[PDB]
């Protein structure tokens, strides 16, 4: 009924990695192409997502064991999971009070209608919002939020990964940390671990729907030209 | 291929 030295180190590493790659001031948003409220929100949200991918990559590189993987496995894990990590880390700015994502000022407050003006439909956005409120209602500790992100990223069951056994062993270590953390440090958390694993399963369904809608978007050059080179690379279909 | 990812993954 106690966390080990190695488990505590892993938590401290992941929390620090998250603080180093998540800006609570949202001060970089003013450097994106501005919001316009045709797909009027596509430039701004493309820039937001591009920025997010960079942060997700920076977080990944500080996950214990991630940098020891092959470059090909690191890419394979990021290409498959980046959209899910973005959905997870967007939960911090999500607000139950008006079902929107508030990133600083009123200009960087996004509702469902804003994302439809970037090319997405309710078939993605309705489950996405229901995902966000259910995740928000979990009231995760920071430690649990960063562990769930790292567990999602280190999933061996993605297309293109080669060292399934090494990646699974890393993910297993993180799950054991999460389970022990909820046991010792999260009061009334009897069913919390199972609820978090279920959230990882919801994310695969969101991933699938977003990929469908991203393909439809990015096959039209008048829209793909509004994306960034990083978005095109990471969400694209090239294989190593 | 993956020009930007490879770069960003270096340090
Ligand atoms: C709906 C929520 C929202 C947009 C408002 C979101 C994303 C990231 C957020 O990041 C929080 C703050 C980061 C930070 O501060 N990092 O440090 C906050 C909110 C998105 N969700 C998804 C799945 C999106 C897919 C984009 C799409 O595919 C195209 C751009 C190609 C059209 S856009």
């Amino acid at each position: 009924h106690m966390l080990s030295d190695e488990q505590m180190q892993i938590i401290n590493s992941l929390v620090e990695a998250h603080h180093k790659t998540y800006d609570d001031s949202y001060s970089d948003f003013v450097r994106f192409r501005p919001p316009v409220r045709r797909l009027s929100m596509l430039p701004h949200l493309a820039d937001l997502v591009s920025y997010s991918i960079q942060k997700v990559i920076g977080f990944a590189k500080m996950i214990p064991g991630f940098r020891d993987l092959t470059a090909e496995d690191q890419i394979a894990l990021l290409k498959s999971s980046a959209i899910e990590i973005i959905m997870l880390r967007s939960n911090q700015s999500f607000s139950l009070e008006d079902m929107s994502w508030s990133c600083g000022g009123p200009d960087f407050k996004y509702c469902i209608n804003d994302v439809t003006k970037a090319g997405h439909t309710l078939e993605l956005l309705e489950p996405l919002v229901k995902f966000q409120v259910g995740l928000k209602k979990l009231k995760l500790h920071e430690e649990e939020h960063v562990l769930l992100m790292a567990i999602c990223l280190l999933s061996p069951d993605r297309p293109g990964v080669q060292d399934h056994v090494r990646i699974e062993a890393l993910q297993d270590r993180l799950c054991d940390v999460l389970q022990a953390y909820i046991r010792i440090q999260h009061p009334g958390g009897r069913l919390l671990y199972a609820k978090m694993i279920q959230k990882l399963a919801d994310l695969r369904s969101l991933n699938e729907e977003h990929s469908k809608q991203y393909r439809s978007l990015s096959f039209q050059p008048e829209h793909s030209m509004q994306l960034t080179p990083l978005v095109l690379e990471v969400f694209g279909s090239e294989v190593s | 291929k993956h020009k930007i990812l490879h770069r960003l993954l270096q340090d």
